[PDB]
């Protein structure tokens, strides 16, 4: 399994990769995964117990949420794979992965619409169906809500910062998966999120596709800051409430760990690292 | 300490807020008498389902971004 930069894809691989992710919406499997996703937005708290995400399992919770959904394109069509968006390069809503033939593009101005691509509400195949609101359109104001995508150089010094995670492990923290979270410094996942607008900005964010896209570069930057910092662990490894250790099993699947889950090429690789 | 309750119309819209698959909310904010799932962070800031990767100061700041997004949407019960 090779997991590419989108801008890299042929449009053959365009089309077989928006074909299986349709299916997966028709199918009625889609939606559980935005279901799953929304359950621990809204559960995880910096107070209390927290998995998926403002904690250190999120960069593992992640990887195998987005394992789960590549397995599932896979039983759709075993060539597809995902692809990875690295929004510090395709900074602009000109990029590709915008254009009518894969994601399509920015919404029109008066209610947030998207109106071209395969996932444009107009072609009855892309409903909108676990929502927080009565709308059941695709959404999307990209750079509406903050200027700029983060840049190769603000990446770069998160990629520097050595220690994984550090008490008190979640919104708070220093370190690397917060930074790369967003919650503190220059913010990179969250504002990306923030960036897209529509959906993306809320507690249903799998409801775009880019959303997959996005968080497979993020696991990409996971595994690059590893190979910065080959000396450098998860934490915290035992005996931490609330918070994910090492060997603790993560919820929802209950038999996997953040230990079996830190060397990605047990189940991909990238097109470079 | 909880912040204080509040009540107004905002862009049309009745907010309101008040200290009480989802956490236990020691907030609770609705809009036009449906709840809006809100959470606060450890610096104090508060998001909510409607925008959560952008913090704001207060509870009813984001009360008022949820009604910005929702474009006069009506809000579903979570
Ligand atoms: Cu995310
Ligand atoms: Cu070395």
């Amino acid at each position: 399994t090779v997991r590419k930069n989108q801008a890299t894809l042929t449009a053959d691989e365009k089309r077989r990769f928006v074909a299986a992710v349709l299916e997966l919406k028709r199918s009625g499997r889609y939606d559980e995964f935005v279901r799953t996703h929304n359950e621990f937005i809204m559960s995880d708290t910096d107070s209390g117990e927290r998995t998926g995400h403002r904690s250190p399992s999120f960069l593992p919770w992640h990887r195998r949420f987005l394992l789960d959904f590549e397995q599932a394109l896979q039983s759709v069509d075993s060539s597809v794979t995902l692809p990875y968006w690295d929004w510090s390069a395709d900074r602009t809503v000109r990029a590709s992965l915008w254009a009518p033939d894969f994601l399509g593009g920015t919404g029109r101005s008066t209610d947030g619409r998207v109106m071209d691509g395969p996932f444009a509400a107009s072609t009855g195949n892309w409903p909108i169906n676990v929502r927080v609101d009565s709308r059941t359109y695709l959404r999307r104001s990209l750079g509406g809500s903050v200027a700029e995508l983060p840049t190769r150089a603000e990446v770069e010094s998160v990629l520097a910062i050595s220690a994984y995670d550090l008490p008190p492990y979640n919104s708070a923290s220093e370190g690397f998966r917060n930074h790369l979270e967003g919650w503190r410094g220059v913010n990179l996942h969250n504002r990306v999120h923030v960036w897209v607008g529509g959906q993306m900005a809320t507690g249903v964010s799998p409801n775009d596709p880019v959303f997959w896209l996005h968080h497979a570069y993020v696991d990409k930057l996971w595994a690059e800051w590893q190979r910065r910092h080959p000396d450098s662990a998860y934490v915290p490894t035992g005996g931490t409430p609330d918070v994910v250790d090492l060997n603790e099993t993560m919820k929802p699947w209950n038999t996997v760990r953040p230990a079996d889950l830190l060397d990605h090429t047990a189940y991909y690789t990238f097109d470079a690292l | 300490a909880a912040p204080e309750s509040f009540d107004e119309v905002y862009k049309g819209r009745r907010i309101q807020g008040r200290p009480a698959h989802e956490h236990g909310g020691g907030y609770e904010v609705f809009v036009d008498g449906v709840q809006l799932h809100v959470m606060r962070n450890a610096d104090g800031s508060w998001i909510s389902v409607v925008s959560h990767y952008d913090p704001v100061p207060t509870p009813r700041a984001a009360a008022r971004a949820a009604v910005d997004e929702l474009q006069g949407a009506p809000l579903l019960p979570f």
